[PDB]
């Protein structure tokens, strides 16, 4: 369309892009779980005590 | 954008979109890391005890 | 704009509108998060006790 | 019209855009409920006491 | 402008008028919110007791 | 006229615009009533006491 | 300009005149509100007692 | 003339403009009456006492 | 310029003259109001007692 | 002449302009009378006492 | 330049001369008023007693 | 000449200009007399005492 | 220049010479008045006693 | 010559200019005499005592 | 495609690039293990005590 | 990118991509080293004792 | 340049030379007057006694 | 020559210029004599005592 | 290719470049060994004591 | 880049690459030397005793 | 340049050389006079006693 | 030559230039003699005592 | 350059070389004079005793 | 050559240039001898004592 | 460059090389003299005693 | 570059390379000398005793 | 090649350049030996004592 | 070559340049000997004592 790609080329690029984005989000989720196990980042009513 | 919206690349140029996304993600990651470094509890280099209050 | 106003994209270009809306939403989110960080009660990183008065 | 799209293309783009906007608002609503359950953000007459 | 003045769009371009109106409304809302934040009684994040005097 | 629109297109755009503006003003009015119930914003002769 | 002087729009462009008038009126309203906010008696947000002397 | 409008077009635009201006001035007058009833803004010889 | 000097508009363009005169008059009015606000006796918002010495 | 108007157009424009200027001056005169009645603005030899 | 020197308008353009003269006269009047306001005796708004010494 | 005016036009413009300048100077003279009667502005040897 | 050197205007353009001379004379008059105002004896607005020593 | 004026035009312009300059200098001389009678501006050996 | 390279050229460049990236990451991983054995960089609840 | 996505170089120019990647990696390495130097525990040149608390 | 060197005006343009000379003479006169004003003995406006030592 | 004037024109311009310069210098000499009679400006060995 | 070189010229340039880079790295390694023998730059738990 | 990748010079211009590499290496060497000079133990010119703690 | 080197004006333009020399001589004279004014002994306006030590 | 002047014009200009320069230097020399007779400007070993 | 190297003017333009040499020599002389003025022993205007130590 | 002068012109320019440079240096040398007799400018081991 | 390398002037323009060399040498000489003046022992104008310790 | 790599001048222009190398070498020499002057032990002009600790 | 030189000119220029670089390095080495003999610049464990 | 000079011209220019450079270096060497004789500039272990 406005880009030079076709639907097939867009489909395969989107497959690779989706796999890459899912991997990035999975690594970020694992990183956040690790960070929480290090120091939880949502304080209770009394703060960081 | 979802797993089924492959047609979004007929509207957005993949190379420029990827470059802009990489720039935005790097900047956001740096900003969040700097915010963590800017607070006593989450500056892992400074290593304050976790209970800062 | 609602679920039924699909003809808004015959006057607004989807790509430029999407980019502008993404920039606006990101800037708004950053501003609101910074406002939360700028107050004792809602700076979750600083972790003040909720009762600041 | 002035964008080059047809009504059908505008309709399918609007369907995707509407779903995405509804999902974003739903996530924001859940986030605001969570933030309120963490620390409510409308103070009473005596403030945060 | 009223409900019956549809011919104002034969004079003002709807797209540019919508963009300018959105910009003005966002700026006005930000200004009013910041004005509320800048005063003790109406800064909901600071959470002062309502009777400031 | 000077915008390229016809009266028919101007009329339907104005219908959508009028509905959107009325909805925005209704939400703002509800928000102002809520803000007044939170903390009234017109002080009496003695101020905020 | 009065009700009878409709021929002023054969001299002033209605669209540009409307835009300039809106800008001027918004700026004037902002200035007057800020002037009220800048004085103790009329800063309704600060909420001083009406008798400031 | 120098704007491209006709005298009839100028007449109808001026009718709408005059109605809108009168409505704006009426709302401003009501707002000024309300503001006066809130806190009068012309002090006497002793000031705001 | 008087009531009888209508031919002044064969020399000065009425529209640009009106715009320039409106700008000058608004600026002068603002200046005089600000000068009143800059003195104790005539700052009606501050409301000092009239006798200021 | 140098402006695009003729004498007939200049005369009627000047009629409207003269009426508007006279009205503005009358309002200003009334406003100055009111301001003087509020607080006179020419001090005597002893100043504002 | 006197009452009898009407030929000065065959050398000076009346419109530009009038504009420049008005600008100069307004600036001079503002300067003199500001000079009066800048001194104790002649600041009518401040209203000092006339015998400042 | 170098302005495009003729002597006839220059003479009548100068008539209007001369009348207006004389009126301005007369108003300024009256204003100066009034200002002097308010507070004279040429001090004596002892100043403003 | 003297009363007899009329052919000086075959070398200097009368209109531009008049404008430049008026500007110079006004600037010089303002400078001299400001110098008088800058000294105690000759500031007539300040009205110091003449014997400043 | 280099200004486009004729010697006849230069002569009458110089007549008017000379009269105007002489009048300006005469007014300045009267003003300086008046200023001296107000406060002389050449101090003696002891200054302004 | 849009770079001028062929798929075979892209394949060999990617082979070299992948080897170089893997080597860089392996050196970085060894470096991070060494840095951790020098001074671990995730503090416990008591900090760096 | 992965080991199997060689067709990414049909979209990104290898030479400019290599230059941009090298610049980014060098800047990131300098930033991280400077962050280590900016904290007592990890400034190896300063050589503070590891237990900074 | 002396009384006999009239041929100097075949090399220097009389109008531009006169303008530059007038500018230089005015500037020099102002400089010397300001230097006199800058010293106690020769500031005639300030009127210090002549014996300043 | 390089200015466009003739030696005849240069001679008369120089006559006027020389008269004007001599007058200016004479006025300056008189002014300096007057200034010296007011306050001499060459101090002796002890200064302004 | 995109540089104008051939494989043979690229091969001999790479031979010289590789030799020079290896020499630079060897000198840097010797320099680092010397600097360590001067003052070791990885501190222990007690720092530079 | 390794000993076997001579084809990298069919992509990178040897002269410009050499110039850029030399500039980067010189800047890096200067930065590291300045960092050594910026710390007590490793400033060889200042010559502090090695045990700075 | 001497009394006999008249051919120097076949190399240097007399008018520009004269203007440059006048500017240089004036600037030098002003500099030397200012240096005299900047020292106690030779500031003839200040009129210090000649023996400043 | 490169200035457009001839040797005859150069010599005639140089005569006036040399006379003017000699006069300027003579005035400067007389001025320096006068300034020295006012206050000598080369200090002895003890300075200005 | 020596007495016998007249061919240096076949390489250097005499006029521009003379101007540059004059500028350099004047700047050097000013610098050296100011350096003498900036030191106690050699400031002849200040006239300190020669033995400054 | 590159300046347009001939060797004959270069030689006669260089004669005057050499004479002028020698005269300037001779004046500078005399000035330096005079400045040394005023105050020598090379301090001994004890400085300016 | 040595005595035998006369062919260096087939590569370097003698005039521009001479000008650049003169500029560099003058700047270097000024720098070295200023460095000497910047130290007590070698400021010959200041004339400190040679033993500054 | 070694003694045997003479073909480096088929890639680098000898004149521009020589000029750039001279500039770099001069700047480096100045930097190193200034670094010596910036330390007590190696500022030969200041002449501190060698054992600065 | 890309500089216009031939291999013979490059070889002779490189001979001169190599000789000049070797001389520069030899002078620098001698200067460093001299500077070390003046004040050695690698401190021991106790510093400059 | 690239400067336009011939080898014969380069030879004589280099002869003059070499003589001038040798003279400059000789004057600088004599100046450095003189400066050393004034105040030696390489301090011993005790500094300038
Ligand atoms: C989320 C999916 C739909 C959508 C569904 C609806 C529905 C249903 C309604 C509106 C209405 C409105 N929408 Mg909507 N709206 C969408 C996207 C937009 C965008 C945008 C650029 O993306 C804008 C500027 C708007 C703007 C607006 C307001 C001007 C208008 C008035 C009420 C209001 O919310 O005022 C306040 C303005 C704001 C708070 C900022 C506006 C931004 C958000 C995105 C507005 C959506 C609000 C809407 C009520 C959410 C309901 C959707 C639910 C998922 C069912 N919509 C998309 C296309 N919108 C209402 C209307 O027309 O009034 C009669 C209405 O009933
Ligand atoms: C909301 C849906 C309609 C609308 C419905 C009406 C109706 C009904 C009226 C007006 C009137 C006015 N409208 Mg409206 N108005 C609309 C959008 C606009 C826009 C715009 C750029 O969108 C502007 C500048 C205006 C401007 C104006 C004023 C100039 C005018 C004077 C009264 C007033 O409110 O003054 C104060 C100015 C302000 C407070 C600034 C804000 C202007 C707001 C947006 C106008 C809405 C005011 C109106 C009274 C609201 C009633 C609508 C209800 C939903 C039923 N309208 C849209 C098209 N408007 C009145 C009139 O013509 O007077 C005789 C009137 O009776
Ligand atoms: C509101 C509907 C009408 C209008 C109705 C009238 C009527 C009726 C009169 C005027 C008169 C005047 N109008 Mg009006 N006027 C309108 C819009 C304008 C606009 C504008 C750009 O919109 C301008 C600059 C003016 C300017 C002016 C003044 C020059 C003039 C003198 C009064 C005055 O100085 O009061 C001080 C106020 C100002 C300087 C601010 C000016 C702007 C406002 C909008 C002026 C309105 C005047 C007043 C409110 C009259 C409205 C009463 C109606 C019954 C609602 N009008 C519109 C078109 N106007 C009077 C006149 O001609 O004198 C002989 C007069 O009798
Ligand atoms: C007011 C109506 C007339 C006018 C009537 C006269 C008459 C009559 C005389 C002058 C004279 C002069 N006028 Mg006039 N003058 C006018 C407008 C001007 C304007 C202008 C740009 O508008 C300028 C620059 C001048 C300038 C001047 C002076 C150069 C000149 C010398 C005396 C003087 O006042 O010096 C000081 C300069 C000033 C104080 C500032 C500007 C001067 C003012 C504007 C003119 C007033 C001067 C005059 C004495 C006023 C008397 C007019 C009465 C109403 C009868 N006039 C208009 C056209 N003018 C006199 C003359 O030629 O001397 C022989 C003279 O007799
Ligand atoms: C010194 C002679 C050779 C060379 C010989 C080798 C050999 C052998 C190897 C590499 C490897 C690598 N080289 Mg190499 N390398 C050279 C010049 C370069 C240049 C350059 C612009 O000059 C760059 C950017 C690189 C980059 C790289 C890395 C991307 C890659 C991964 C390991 C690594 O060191 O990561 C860390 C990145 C850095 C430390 C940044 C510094 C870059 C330096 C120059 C990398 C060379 C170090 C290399 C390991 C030396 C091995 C010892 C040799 C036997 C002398 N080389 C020259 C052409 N290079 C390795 C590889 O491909 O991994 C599978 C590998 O086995
Ligand atoms: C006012 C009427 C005449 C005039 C009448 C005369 C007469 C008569 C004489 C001069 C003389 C001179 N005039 Mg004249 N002069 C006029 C306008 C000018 C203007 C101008 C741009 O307008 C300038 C720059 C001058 C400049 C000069 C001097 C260069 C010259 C030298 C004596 C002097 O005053 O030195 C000091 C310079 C100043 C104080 C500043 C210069 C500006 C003023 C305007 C000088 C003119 C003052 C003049 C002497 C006063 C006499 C006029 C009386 C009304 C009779 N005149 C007009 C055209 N002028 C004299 C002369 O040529 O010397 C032999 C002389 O006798
Ligand atoms: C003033 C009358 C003559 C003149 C008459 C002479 C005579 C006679 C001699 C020189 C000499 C020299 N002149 Mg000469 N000189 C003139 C104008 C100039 C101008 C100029 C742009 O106006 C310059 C830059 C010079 C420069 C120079 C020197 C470079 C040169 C060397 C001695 C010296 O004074 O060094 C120091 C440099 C300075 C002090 C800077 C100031 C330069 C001044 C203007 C030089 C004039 C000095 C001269 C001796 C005075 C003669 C006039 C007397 C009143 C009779 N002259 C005019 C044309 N000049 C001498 C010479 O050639 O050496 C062998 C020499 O014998
Ligand atoms: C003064 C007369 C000759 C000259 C005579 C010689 C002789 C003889 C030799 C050199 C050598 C060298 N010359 Mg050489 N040199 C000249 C002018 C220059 C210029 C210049 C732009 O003017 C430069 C940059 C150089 C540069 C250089 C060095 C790169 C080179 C290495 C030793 C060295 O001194 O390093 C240190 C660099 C410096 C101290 C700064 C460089 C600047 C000065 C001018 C270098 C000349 C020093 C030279 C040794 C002096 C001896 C000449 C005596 C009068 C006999 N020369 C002129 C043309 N030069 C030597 C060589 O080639 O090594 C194998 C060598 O034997
Ligand atoms: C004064 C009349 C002659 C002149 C007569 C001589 C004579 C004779 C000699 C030189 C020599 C030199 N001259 Mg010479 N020189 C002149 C003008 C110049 C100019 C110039 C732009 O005008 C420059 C840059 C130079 C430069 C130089 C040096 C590069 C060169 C080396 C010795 C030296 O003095 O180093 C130090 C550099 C300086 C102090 C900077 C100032 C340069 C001054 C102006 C040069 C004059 C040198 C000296 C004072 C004159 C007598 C020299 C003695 C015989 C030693 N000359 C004119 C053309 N020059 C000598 C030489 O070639 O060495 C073998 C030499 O024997």
């Amino acid at each position: 369309s406005s880009t030079g790609l076709t639907e097939a080329e867009a489909k395969e690029f989107h497959a690779v892009y989706s796999q890459s984005a899912a991997g990035f989000l999975a690594v970020c989720a694992v990183a956040h779980v690790l960070a929480w196990m290090w120091r939880p980042f949502w304080p209770g009513a009394e703060g960081w005590v | 954008m979802t797993f089924s919206t492959h047609k979004v690349w007929l509207m957005f140029d993949p190379r420029s979109t990827l470059v802009a996304l990489a720039a935005f993600l790097v900047v956001l990651a740096l900003l969040i890391h700097f915010l963590c470094l800017g607070h006593d509890r989450f500056n892992w280099l400074e290593g304050n005890p976790a209970a800062t209050k």
